[PDB]
Protein backbone atom coordinates (compact mmCIF):
# COMPACT_ATOMS: atom_id res chain seq x y z
CA UNK A 1 0.00 0.00 0.00
CA UNK A 2 1.30 3.45 -1.10
CA UNK A 3 0.08 6.75 -0.27
CA UNK A 4 -2.05 8.80 -2.38
CA UNK A 5 -1.87 13.03 -2.93
CA UNK A 6 -4.00 14.99 -2.17
CA UNK A 7 -5.76 16.24 -5.53
CA UNK A 8 -4.63 19.90 -7.02
CA UNK A 9 -6.51 22.85 -7.36
CA UNK A 10 -6.69 23.47 -11.07
CA UNK A 11 -7.29 26.76 -12.98
CA UNK A 12 -7.52 27.81 -16.44
CA UNK A 13 -6.26 30.69 -18.16
CA UNK A 14 -5.43 31.25 -21.69
CA UNK A 15 -3.26 28.00 -23.31
CA UNK A 16 -1.83 27.86 -19.41
CA UNK A 17 -2.64 25.11 -16.31
CA UNK A 18 -2.39 26.25 -13.06
CA UNK A 19 -1.92 23.84 -10.69
CA UNK A 20 -2.07 24.40 -7.04
CA UNK A 21 0.03 21.56 -5.45
CA UNK A 22 -0.36 20.88 -1.07
CA UNK A 23 2.03 17.56 -0.18
CA UNK A 24 2.69 16.18 2.75
CA UNK A 25 5.45 14.03 1.57
CA UNK A 26 8.26 14.92 -1.61
CA UNK A 27 5.59 13.94 -4.32
CA UNK A 28 6.89 13.72 -7.91
CA UNK A 29 5.42 15.36 -10.72
CA UNK A 30 5.90 15.15 -14.15
CA UNK A 31 4.29 16.19 -17.59
CA UNK A 32 4.78 16.16 -21.18
CA UNK A 33 3.32 17.64 -24.26
CA UNK A 34 1.56 15.14 -26.74
CA UNK A 35 3.40 17.08 -29.75
CA UNK A 36 6.34 16.34 -32.15
CA UNK A 37 8.91 17.09 -29.33
CA UNK A 38 7.78 16.34 -25.63
CA UNK A 39 9.62 19.24 -23.78
CA UNK A 40 9.42 17.02 -20.35
CA UNK A 41 9.55 18.66 -17.09
CA UNK A 42 10.17 16.37 -13.72
CA UNK A 43 10.65 17.76 -10.26
CA UNK A 44 9.95 16.62 -6.38
CA UNK A 45 7.53 18.60 -4.70
CA UNK A 46 7.79 19.08 -0.67
CA UNK A 47 6.24 22.50 0.06
CA UNK A 48 2.80 24.06 -1.47
CA UNK A 49 4.04 25.17 -4.26
CA UNK A 50 1.81 26.20 -7.53
CA UNK A 51 2.85 25.89 -11.21
CA UNK A 52 1.75 27.65 -14.22
CA UNK A 53 2.41 24.68 -17.48
CA UNK A 54 1.61 25.86 -20.62
CA UNK A 55 -1.05 23.73 -22.87
CA UNK A 56 -0.76 24.02 -26.87
CA UNK A 57 -3.44 22.98 -28.81
CA UNK A 58 -2.00 19.78 -29.39
CA UNK A 59 -2.20 18.65 -25.46
CA UNK A 60 -0.51 18.17 -22.87
CA UNK A 61 -0.35 15.49 -20.26
CA UNK A 62 0.85 15.31 -16.47
CA UNK A 63 1.26 12.84 -13.69
CA UNK A 64 1.09 14.12 -9.79
CA UNK A 65 1.47 11.49 -7.20
CA UNK A 66 0.43 8.07 -7.85
CA UNK A 67 -2.61 9.16 -9.14
CA UNK A 68 -3.52 7.99 -12.70
CA UNK A 69 -2.22 10.48 -15.36
CA UNK A 70 -4.62 13.39 -17.00
CA UNK A 71 -4.58 14.98 -19.89
CA UNK A 72 -6.30 18.24 -21.09
CA UNK A 73 -5.70 20.12 -24.34
CA UNK A 74 -6.34 23.97 -24.95
CA UNK A 75 -9.20 25.50 -27.09
CA UNK A 76 -9.12 28.69 -29.24
CA UNK A 77 -11.01 30.94 -27.13
CA UNK A 78 -8.64 34.87 -27.57
CA UNK A 79 -9.19 37.46 -26.35
CA UNK A 80 -9.84 40.54 -28.75
CA UNK A 81 -12.96 40.13 -31.55
CA UNK A 82 -11.96 39.55 -34.87
CA UNK A 83 -14.94 41.99 -36.61
CA UNK A 84 -14.23 45.73 -35.60
CA UNK A 85 -11.90 48.72 -35.45
CA UNK A 86 -8.24 48.16 -36.67
CA UNK A 87 -6.80 48.41 -32.94
CA UNK A 88 -8.91 45.08 -32.00
CA UNK A 89 -8.63 42.95 -35.62
CA UNK A 90 -4.75 43.58 -34.39
CA UNK A 91 -5.21 42.85 -30.86
CA UNK A 92 -7.13 39.54 -31.84
CA UNK A 93 -4.54 38.04 -33.91
CA UNK A 94 -2.01 38.87 -31.58
CA UNK A 95 -3.42 37.11 -28.82
CA UNK A 96 -4.09 34.07 -31.50
CA UNK A 97 -0.71 33.99 -33.09
CA UNK A 98 2.25 35.60 -31.31
CA UNK A 99 4.88 35.43 -33.42
CA UNK A 100 2.73 35.26 -37.34
CA UNK A 101 1.34 38.85 -37.26
CA UNK A 102 4.59 40.53 -35.55
CA UNK A 103 6.61 39.42 -38.86
CA UNK A 104 3.13 39.72 -40.85
CA UNK A 105 2.49 43.39 -40.31
CA UNK B 1 -16.85 -1.97 -55.57
CA UNK B 2 -13.68 -0.56 -54.32
CA UNK B 3 -12.72 2.55 -52.41
CA UNK B 4 -9.11 3.66 -51.45
CA UNK B 5 -8.70 6.67 -49.26
CA UNK B 6 -6.36 7.99 -47.04
CA UNK B 7 -7.09 8.57 -43.09
CA UNK B 8 -5.01 10.59 -40.43
CA UNK B 9 -3.62 8.67 -37.50
CA UNK B 10 -5.50 9.64 -34.92
CA UNK B 11 -7.48 6.81 -32.78
CA UNK B 12 -10.44 8.08 -30.95
CA UNK B 13 -11.79 9.81 -34.16
CA UNK B 14 -14.16 7.98 -36.88
CA UNK B 15 -13.19 8.27 -40.31
CA UNK B 16 -16.34 8.76 -42.02
CA UNK B 17 -16.57 8.26 -45.97
CA UNK B 18 -19.37 8.07 -48.68
CA UNK B 19 -18.83 5.20 -51.25
CA UNK B 20 -19.98 6.58 -54.56
CA UNK B 21 -21.40 3.27 -56.89
CA UNK B 22 -23.54 5.57 -60.22
CA UNK B 23 -26.70 3.73 -60.27
CA UNK B 24 -26.61 2.28 -56.76
CA UNK B 25 -27.63 4.60 -53.97
CA UNK B 26 -24.70 5.81 -51.98
CA UNK B 27 -23.06 3.28 -48.47
CA UNK B 28 -21.65 5.48 -45.61
CA UNK B 29 -18.56 3.85 -44.70
CA UNK B 30 -17.05 4.12 -41.01
CA UNK B 31 -13.82 3.10 -40.02
CA UNK B 32 -12.42 3.89 -36.38
CA UNK B 33 -9.05 2.61 -35.20
CA UNK B 34 -9.03 1.35 -31.60
CA UNK B 35 -4.93 0.43 -31.14
CA UNK B 36 -1.48 1.49 -32.81
CA UNK B 37 1.44 -0.45 -31.71
CA UNK B 38 4.76 -0.22 -33.27
CA UNK B 39 6.37 -3.60 -32.49
CA UNK B 40 10.02 -3.61 -33.01
CA UNK B 41 12.67 -7.03 -32.65
CA UNK B 42 14.61 -7.78 -29.86
CA UNK B 43 17.18 -10.06 -28.41
CA UNK B 44 18.60 -10.10 -24.86
CA UNK B 45 21.97 -10.15 -24.70
CA UNK B 46 22.34 -10.27 -20.76
CA UNK B 47 20.45 -9.57 -17.93
CA UNK B 48 21.71 -8.05 -14.45
CA UNK B 49 21.09 -7.30 -10.61
CA UNK B 50 23.29 -6.66 -7.72
CA UNK B 51 26.28 -9.32 -6.43
CA UNK B 52 26.52 -11.16 -3.43
CA UNK B 53 30.04 -11.70 -2.58
CA UNK B 54 30.54 -15.34 -0.58
CA UNK B 55 33.72 -15.81 1.80
CA UNK B 56 35.04 -19.44 2.12
CA UNK B 57 36.36 -20.47 5.46
CA UNK B 58 40.08 -19.72 5.27
CA UNK B 59 42.16 -22.26 6.27
CA UNK B 60 44.62 -21.53 9.30
CA UNK B 61 48.23 -24.16 8.80
CA UNK B 62 49.76 -21.88 11.21
CA UNK B 63 52.80 -23.80 11.84
CA UNK B 64 54.53 -23.57 7.75
CA UNK B 65 53.06 -21.72 4.13
CA UNK B 66 49.84 -22.49 1.91
CA UNK B 67 49.34 -21.73 -1.44
CA UNK B 68 46.53 -21.78 -3.91
CA UNK B 69 45.64 -22.38 -7.31
CA UNK B 70 43.24 -20.30 -9.96
CA UNK B 71 39.84 -21.54 -9.57
CA UNK B 72 37.65 -20.93 -12.08
CA UNK B 73 35.62 -18.11 -10.32
CA UNK B 74 34.33 -15.14 -11.72
CA UNK B 75 36.24 -12.33 -9.69
CA UNK B 76 38.29 -14.84 -7.15
CA UNK B 77 40.68 -13.38 -4.72
CA UNK B 78 43.57 -15.22 -3.46
CA UNK B 79 46.13 -14.06 -0.72
CA UNK B 80 48.45 -15.43 1.85
CA UNK B 81 49.26 -13.23 5.03
CA UNK B 82 51.92 -14.48 7.55
CA UNK B 83 52.54 -13.98 11.55
CA UNK B 84 48.81 -13.74 11.94
CA UNK B 85 48.50 -15.61 15.83
CA UNK B 86 44.70 -16.10 15.53
CA UNK B 87 42.59 -15.89 19.55
CA UNK B 88 39.87 -18.13 18.96
CA UNK B 89 37.43 -18.78 22.11
CA UNK B 90 39.81 -21.01 24.41
CA UNK B 91 42.85 -19.42 24.05
CA UNK B 92 44.89 -18.98 21.39
CA UNK B 93 44.73 -21.15 17.80
CA UNK B 94 48.32 -22.24 17.48
CA UNK B 95 51.67 -22.58 19.42
CA UNK B 96 53.59 -21.48 16.60
CA UNK B 97 54.43 -17.65 17.25
CA UNK B 98 55.20 -15.19 14.47
CA UNK B 99 54.83 -17.32 11.87
CA UNK B 100 51.67 -18.58 9.96
CA UNK B 101 49.40 -18.23 7.35
CA UNK B 102 45.96 -17.59 6.61
CA UNK B 103 44.35 -17.92 3.07
CA UNK B 104 41.07 -16.23 3.46
CA UNK B 105 40.03 -16.45 -0.20
CA UNK B 106 36.90 -14.68 -1.73
CA UNK B 107 34.32 -15.49 -4.73
CA UNK B 108 31.66 -12.87 -6.05
CA UNK B 109 27.97 -14.38 -7.19
CA UNK B 110 24.80 -13.28 -8.32
CA UNK B 111 22.22 -12.83 -5.27
CA UNK B 112 19.31 -14.50 -4.21
CA UNK B 113 16.86 -11.27 -5.64
CA UNK B 114 18.10 -11.56 -9.10
CA UNK B 115 15.27 -13.54 -9.78
CA UNK B 116 12.90 -11.05 -8.96
CA UNK B 117 14.59 -7.43 -10.04
CA UNK B 118 16.93 -7.42 -12.62
CA UNK B 119 17.40 -5.53 -15.49
CA UNK B 120 16.99 -6.55 -19.23
CA UNK B 121 19.65 -5.60 -22.07
CA UNK B 122 17.99 -5.58 -25.22
CA UNK B 123 19.46 -4.53 -28.97
CA UNK B 124 16.49 -3.05 -30.96
CA UNK B 125 15.64 -3.43 -35.10
CA UNK B 126 12.54 -2.06 -37.19
CA UNK B 127 9.69 -4.59 -37.45
CA UNK B 128 6.24 -5.23 -37.73
CA UNK B 129 3.45 -2.72 -36.97
CA UNK B 130 -0.53 -3.78 -36.43
CA UNK B 131 -3.33 -2.44 -35.73
CA UNK B 132 -7.02 -2.81 -34.65
CA UNK B 133 -9.93 -1.22 -36.51
CA UNK B 134 -13.81 -1.20 -35.77
CA UNK B 135 -15.65 -0.72 -38.87
CA UNK B 136 -18.82 -0.49 -40.29
CA UNK B 137 -20.69 -0.06 -43.77
CA UNK B 138 -24.39 0.45 -44.67
CA UNK B 139 -27.09 -1.56 -42.61
CA UNK B 140 -24.14 -4.19 -41.26
CA UNK B 141 -23.20 -3.59 -37.52
CA UNK B 142 -19.35 -2.79 -35.99
CA UNK B 143 -17.41 -5.57 -36.23
CA UNK B 144 -13.62 -5.17 -35.69
CA UNK B 145 -10.44 -7.20 -36.24
CA UNK B 146 -6.99 -6.24 -35.81
CA UNK B 147 -4.79 -5.81 -39.11
CA UNK B 148 -1.52 -5.43 -40.23
CA UNK B 149 -0.03 -2.15 -40.97
CA UNK B 150 1.40 -2.76 -44.50
CA UNK B 151 0.25 -2.23 -48.24
CA UNK B 152 0.05 -6.09 -48.70
CA UNK B 153 -1.81 -8.29 -46.81
CA UNK B 154 -5.70 -8.06 -46.55
CA UNK B 155 -8.15 -8.85 -43.49
CA UNK B 156 -11.25 -10.18 -43.72
CA UNK B 157 -14.20 -8.17 -41.30
CA UNK B 158 -16.98 -9.01 -41.97
CA UNK B 159 -17.69 -9.71 -45.51
CA UNK B 160 -15.80 -6.74 -46.53
CA UNK B 161 -12.10 -7.12 -47.20
CA UNK B 162 -9.55 -4.13 -46.08
CA UNK B 163 -6.05 -3.39 -46.53
CA UNK B 164 -4.16 -0.72 -44.49
CA UNK B 165 -1.80 1.23 -45.64
CA UNK B 166 1.97 1.40 -44.70
CA UNK B 167 2.20 4.61 -42.41
CA UNK B 168 3.80 7.83 -43.57
CA UNK B 169 6.81 8.21 -41.08
CA UNK B 170 9.79 5.40 -40.12
CA UNK B 171 9.43 7.10 -36.91
CA UNK B 172 10.04 4.94 -33.87
CA UNK B 173 10.35 5.76 -30.20
CA UNK B 174 12.99 3.09 -29.52
CA UNK B 175 17.20 3.91 -29.59
CA UNK B 176 19.18 0.92 -30.51
CA UNK B 177 19.71 -0.30 -27.40
CA UNK B 178 16.93 -0.53 -24.85
CA UNK B 179 16.74 -1.45 -21.00
CA UNK B 180 13.56 -3.15 -19.18
CA UNK B 181 13.66 -2.81 -15.58
CA UNK B 182 10.04 -4.07 -14.29
CA UNK B 183 7.14 -1.82 -15.45
CA UNK B 184 9.19 0.71 -17.98
CA UNK B 185 12.05 0.66 -20.21
CA UNK B 186 14.86 3.15 -20.68
CA UNK B 187 17.25 4.55 -23.66
CA UNK B 188 20.78 3.49 -21.92
CA UNK B 189 23.80 2.27 -23.49
CA UNK B 190 25.38 -1.06 -22.83
CA UNK B 191 29.40 -2.37 -22.62
CA UNK B 192 28.04 -5.24 -24.69
CA UNK B 193 28.95 -7.90 -22.31
CA UNK B 194 32.84 -7.95 -22.84
CA UNK B 195 33.60 -4.94 -20.49
CA UNK B 196 32.34 -3.51 -17.11
CA UNK B 197 33.84 -0.23 -15.48
CA UNK B 198 32.69 -2.26 -12.34
CA UNK B 199 30.58 0.96 -10.52
CA UNK B 200 28.25 1.81 -13.54
CA UNK B 201 26.07 -1.08 -15.30
CA UNK B 202 28.27 -4.25 -15.87
CA UNK B 203 29.22 -4.47 -13.10
CA UNK B 204 27.78 -7.98 -13.07
CA UNK B 205 26.39 -9.73 -16.38
CA UNK B 206 24.70 -13.00 -17.09
CA UNK B 207 22.80 -13.83 -20.41
CA UNK B 208 20.35 -15.94 -18.61
CA UNK B 209 18.96 -15.39 -15.29
CA UNK B 210 19.53 -19.29 -14.99
CA UNK B 211 22.97 -19.15 -16.80
CA UNK B 212 26.12 -20.41 -15.34
CA UNK B 213 28.45 -18.26 -16.83
CA UNK B 214 29.18 -14.87 -14.81
CA UNK B 215 31.23 -11.58 -15.91
CA UNK B 216 32.04 -10.01 -12.76
CA UNK B 217 34.66 -7.13 -11.86
CA UNK B 218 33.51 -5.50 -8.97
CA UNK B 219 37.31 -4.33 -7.61
CA UNK B 220 37.16 -6.87 -4.92
CA UNK B 221 40.71 -6.38 -3.00
CA UNK B 222 41.58 -8.65 -0.30
CA UNK B 223 42.37 -7.32 3.38
CA UNK B 224 44.71 -8.03 6.39
CA UNK B 225 42.80 -9.51 9.08
CA UNK B 226 44.26 -7.41 12.44
CA UNK B 227 45.10 -7.93 15.83
CA UNK B 228 44.58 -12.14 15.64
CA UNK B 229 41.19 -12.90 15.35
CA UNK B 230 39.78 -15.31 12.40
CA UNK B 231 37.48 -13.08 10.03
CA UNK B 232 37.90 -12.90 6.51
CA UNK B 233 37.69 -8.39 5.36
CA UNK B 234 38.10 -7.33 1.73
CA UNK B 235 37.15 -3.66 0.05
CA UNK B 236 34.66 -3.17 -3.36
CA UNK B 237 33.19 -0.95 -4.92
CA UNK B 238 29.26 -1.03 -4.65
CA UNK B 239 27.30 -2.16 -7.27
CA UNK B 240 26.47 0.11 -9.97
CA UNK B 241 22.98 -1.84 -10.85
CA UNK B 242 22.46 -0.54 -7.33
CA UNK B 243 23.76 3.50 -8.55
CA UNK B 244 21.44 2.86 -11.71
CA UNK B 245 18.22 2.40 -9.83
CA UNK B 246 19.33 5.97 -7.65
CA UNK B 247 20.54 7.87 -10.90
CA UNK B 248 18.04 6.80 -13.83
CA UNK B 249 16.77 9.22 -16.00
CA UNK B 250 12.89 9.37 -16.67
CA UNK B 251 11.70 6.37 -18.50
CA UNK B 252 10.60 6.39 -22.12
CA UNK B 253 7.06 6.02 -21.04
CA UNK B 254 7.29 9.62 -19.72
CA UNK B 255 9.13 11.78 -22.76
CA UNK B 256 8.01 10.01 -25.72
CA UNK B 257 6.61 12.27 -28.33
CA UNK B 258 3.34 12.14 -29.72
CA UNK B 259 1.78 10.56 -26.95
CA UNK B 260 3.08 7.46 -26.99
CA UNK B 261 2.03 4.70 -24.19
CA UNK B 262 4.89 1.82 -23.96
CA UNK B 263 3.81 -1.57 -23.22
CA UNK B 264 5.86 -4.37 -21.97
CA UNK B 265 4.94 -8.22 -23.32
CA UNK B 266 5.75 -7.68 -26.70
CA UNK B 267 7.43 -4.59 -26.18
CA UNK B 268 4.82 -2.22 -27.81
CA UNK B 269 4.89 1.14 -28.27
CA UNK B 270 0.83 1.53 -28.61
CA UNK B 271 -1.08 4.81 -29.44
CA UNK B 272 1.42 7.25 -31.32
CA UNK B 273 -0.26 9.86 -33.40
CA UNK B 274 1.67 10.60 -36.33
CA UNK B 275 2.01 10.59 -40.27
CA UNK B 276 -1.05 9.40 -41.86
CA UNK B 277 -2.39 5.70 -43.04
CA UNK B 278 -3.78 4.85 -46.25
CA UNK B 279 -6.70 2.89 -46.75
CA UNK B 280 -8.15 0.57 -49.60
CA UNK B 281 -11.38 -0.99 -48.88
CA UNK B 282 -13.50 -3.71 -50.95
CA UNK B 283 -16.94 -3.67 -50.46
CA UNK B 284 -19.25 -6.16 -51.25
CA UNK B 285 -21.90 -6.38 -54.02
CA UNK B 286 -24.77 -7.18 -52.11
CA UNK B 287 -24.60 -4.02 -49.59
CA UNK B 288 -25.41 -1.83 -52.99
CA UNK B 289 -29.14 -1.45 -53.95
CA UNK B 290 -30.81 0.09 -56.48
CA UNK B 291 -31.49 3.64 -56.60
CA UNK B 292 -35.25 2.86 -57.60
CA UNK B 293 -35.80 2.04 -54.22
CA UNK B 294 -34.27 4.70 -52.54
CA UNK B 295 -35.17 8.35 -51.69
CA UNK B 296 -33.81 11.05 -54.68
CA UNK B 297 -34.07 15.03 -53.41
CA UNK B 298 -34.17 17.79 -55.14
CA UNK B 299 -34.39 21.84 -53.69
CA UNK B 300 -32.31 22.12 -51.29
CA UNK B 301 -31.40 24.92 -49.34
CA UNK B 302 -29.36 25.06 -46.39
CA UNK B 303 -29.59 27.45 -43.53
CA UNK B 304 -27.14 27.53 -39.92
CA UNK B 305 -28.90 28.19 -36.53
CA UNK B 306 -26.10 27.79 -34.21
CA UNK B 307 -21.83 27.71 -34.63
CA UNK B 308 -19.41 27.90 -32.15
CA UNK B 309 -15.40 27.91 -32.68
CA UNK B 310 -15.02 24.67 -29.89
CA UNK B 311 -13.96 21.46 -31.38
CA UNK B 312 -17.52 19.99 -29.47
CA UNK B 313 -20.47 19.40 -31.41
CA UNK B 314 -21.82 22.88 -30.79
CA UNK B 315 -22.82 23.59 -34.58
CA UNK B 316 -26.25 22.85 -35.55
CA UNK B 317 -27.76 23.61 -39.31
CA UNK B 318 -31.15 23.16 -40.80
CA UNK B 319 -32.10 22.02 -44.47
CA UNK B 320 -35.10 22.05 -46.68
CA UNK B 321 -35.63 19.51 -49.09
CA UNK B 322 -38.73 17.68 -51.51
CA UNK B 323 -37.39 14.00 -51.43
CA UNK B 324 -39.35 11.33 -54.10
CA UNK B 325 -40.39 8.84 -51.43
CA UNK B 326 -40.00 8.55 -47.86
CA UNK B 327 -37.12 6.56 -46.61
CA UNK B 328 -33.78 6.83 -45.07
CA UNK B 329 -30.36 7.73 -46.63
CA UNK B 330 -26.90 9.16 -45.50
CA UNK B 331 -25.04 12.53 -45.17
CA UNK B 332 -21.61 13.40 -45.48
CA UNK B 333 -19.56 16.55 -46.07
CA UNK B 334 -16.90 15.48 -48.56
CA UNK B 335 -14.59 18.90 -47.85
CA UNK B 336 -12.41 19.71 -44.92
CA UNK B 337 -14.18 22.32 -43.16
CA UNK B 338 -16.44 20.39 -41.02
CA UNK B 339 -17.44 17.08 -39.44
CA UNK B 340 -21.18 15.67 -39.47
CA UNK B 341 -22.15 14.15 -36.46
CA UNK B 342 -25.37 11.94 -38.14
CA UNK B 343 -24.49 9.10 -40.32
CA UNK B 344 -28.16 9.18 -41.98
CA UNK B 345 -31.61 11.05 -42.08
CA UNK B 346 -35.07 10.26 -41.86
CA UNK B 347 -36.78 11.66 -44.97
CA UNK B 348 -40.64 12.29 -46.41
CA UNK B 349 -42.05 14.32 -49.14
CA UNK B 350 -41.42 17.93 -48.64
CA UNK B 351 -40.29 18.04 -45.05
CA UNK B 352 -37.14 19.27 -43.01
CA UNK B 353 -34.30 17.35 -40.97
CA UNK B 354 -31.55 19.37 -38.31
CA UNK B 355 -27.71 17.79 -38.61
CA UNK B 356 -25.29 18.70 -35.94
CA UNK B 357 -21.45 19.49 -37.22
CA UNK B 358 -18.01 20.53 -36.05
CA UNK B 359 -15.93 23.48 -37.07
CA UNK B 360 -13.10 24.94 -36.88
CA UNK B 361 -14.00 28.17 -39.28
CA UNK B 362 -15.00 31.55 -38.09
CA UNK B 363 -17.03 30.84 -41.43
CA UNK B 364 -17.73 27.27 -42.77
CA UNK B 365 -18.57 27.66 -46.27
CA UNK B 366 -18.55 23.71 -46.49
CA UNK B 367 -20.99 21.96 -48.49
CA UNK B 368 -22.28 18.68 -47.40
CA UNK B 369 -24.25 15.75 -49.95
CA UNK B 370 -27.62 14.20 -48.81
CA UNK B 371 -28.91 11.47 -50.90
CA UNK B 372 -26.67 12.13 -53.73
CA UNK B 373 -27.28 16.09 -54.31
CA UNK B 374 -25.20 18.78 -52.39
CA UNK B 375 -25.80 21.71 -51.05
CA UNK B 376 -23.47 24.96 -49.94
CA UNK B 377 -23.86 25.52 -46.46
CA UNK B 378 -22.91 29.39 -45.15
CA UNK B 379 -22.87 31.04 -41.75
CA UNK B 380 -20.59 32.61 -38.96
CA UNK B 381 -19.49 31.40 -35.46
CA UNK B 382 -18.26 32.71 -32.43
CA UNK B 383 -15.54 31.76 -30.04
CA UNK B 384 -16.17 29.94 -27.12
CA UNK B 385 -15.54 30.99 -23.42
CA UNK B 386 -14.25 27.68 -22.21
CA UNK B 387 -10.15 27.97 -21.93
CA UNK B 388 -8.54 24.04 -21.42
CA UNK B 389 -11.33 21.00 -21.64
CA UNK B 390 -9.83 17.28 -21.67
CA UNK B 391 -11.20 16.06 -25.01
CA UNK B 392 -9.70 16.42 -28.58
CA UNK B 393 -10.18 17.63 -31.35
CA UNK B 394 -13.07 16.39 -33.77
CA UNK B 395 -11.96 18.93 -36.87
CA UNK B 396 -8.86 19.82 -38.28
CA UNK B 397 -7.29 23.38 -38.06
CA UNK B 398 -6.33 24.52 -41.50
CA UNK B 399 -4.08 27.46 -42.50
CA UNK B 400 -7.13 30.25 -43.59
CA UNK B 401 -9.62 29.84 -40.66
CA UNK B 402 -8.76 31.92 -38.47
CA UNK B 403 -9.03 34.81 -41.25
CA UNK B 404 -12.67 36.58 -41.16
CA UNK B 405 -14.42 39.11 -43.32
CA UNK B 406 -13.49 42.16 -41.65
CA UNK B 407 -9.78 40.70 -42.07
CA UNK B 408 -9.87 39.71 -45.46
CA UNK B 409 -11.31 43.64 -46.22
CA UNK B 410 -8.04 44.76 -44.80
CA UNK B 411 -5.90 42.83 -47.16
CA UNK B 412 -7.94 43.45 -50.49
CA UNK B 413 -7.23 47.23 -49.09
CA UNK B 414 -4.03 46.45 -49.09
CA UNK B 415 -3.30 44.67 -51.75
CA UNK B 416 -5.21 46.24 -54.08
CA UNK B 417 -4.56 50.11 -53.44
CA UNK B 418 -1.17 49.00 -53.79
CA UNK B 419 -0.70 47.57 -57.13
CA UNK B 420 -3.45 50.58 -58.33
CA UNK B 421 -0.44 52.92 -56.69
CA UNK B 422 1.90 51.15 -58.77
CA UNK B 423 0.39 50.76 -62.23
CA UNK B 424 -0.49 54.28 -61.83
CA UNK B 425 2.58 55.26 -62.08
CA UNK B 426 3.66 52.76 -65.22
CA UNK B 427 0.34 54.05 -66.72
CA UNK B 428 1.75 57.73 -66.27
CA UNK B 429 5.28 56.61 -67.95
CA UNK B 430 3.69 55.47 -71.08
CA UNK B 431 1.45 58.49 -71.63
CA UNK B 432 4.57 61.00 -71.39
CA UNK B 433 5.88 58.67 -73.55
CA UNK B 434 3.63 59.02 -76.52
CA UNK B 435 3.19 63.02 -75.85
CA UNK B 436 7.26 63.57 -76.25
CA UNK B 437 7.28 61.15 -79.22
CA UNK B 438 4.01 62.93 -80.79
CA UNK B 439 6.26 66.26 -80.13
CA UNK B 440 8.66 65.09 -82.97
CA UNK B 441 6.94 63.56 -85.92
Amino acid sequence: IATLAPEPLVEHKHRTLILHLHPDHPTLLTTRSLGSDANPTRQWIERPTTVNFTVTGEGLEYTWGNHPPKRVWAQESGEGNPHGWPHEVVVYYYNRYPLTTIIGL
Amino acid sequence: YEHTAVMPNKVGIPYKALVERPGYAPVHLQIQLVNTRIIPSTNLEYITCKYKTKVPSPVVKCCGATQCTSKPHPDYQCQVFSGVYPFMWGGAYCFCDTENTQMSEAYVERSEECSIDHAKAYKVHTGTVQAMVNITYGSVSWRSADVYVNGETPAKIGDAKLIIGPLSSAWSPFDNKVVVYGHEVYNYDFPEYGTGKAGSFGDLQSRTSTSNDLYANTNLKLQRPQAGIVHTPFTQVPSGFERWKKDKGAPLNDVAPFGCSIALEPLRAENCAVGSIPISIDIPDAAFTRISETPTVSDLECKITECTYAFDFGGIATVAYKSSKAGNCPIHSPSGVAVIKENDVTLAESGSFTFHFSTANIHPAFKLQVCTSAVTCKGDCKPPKDHIVDYPAQHTESFTSAISATAWSWIKVLVGGTSAFIVLGLIATAVVALVLFFHRH
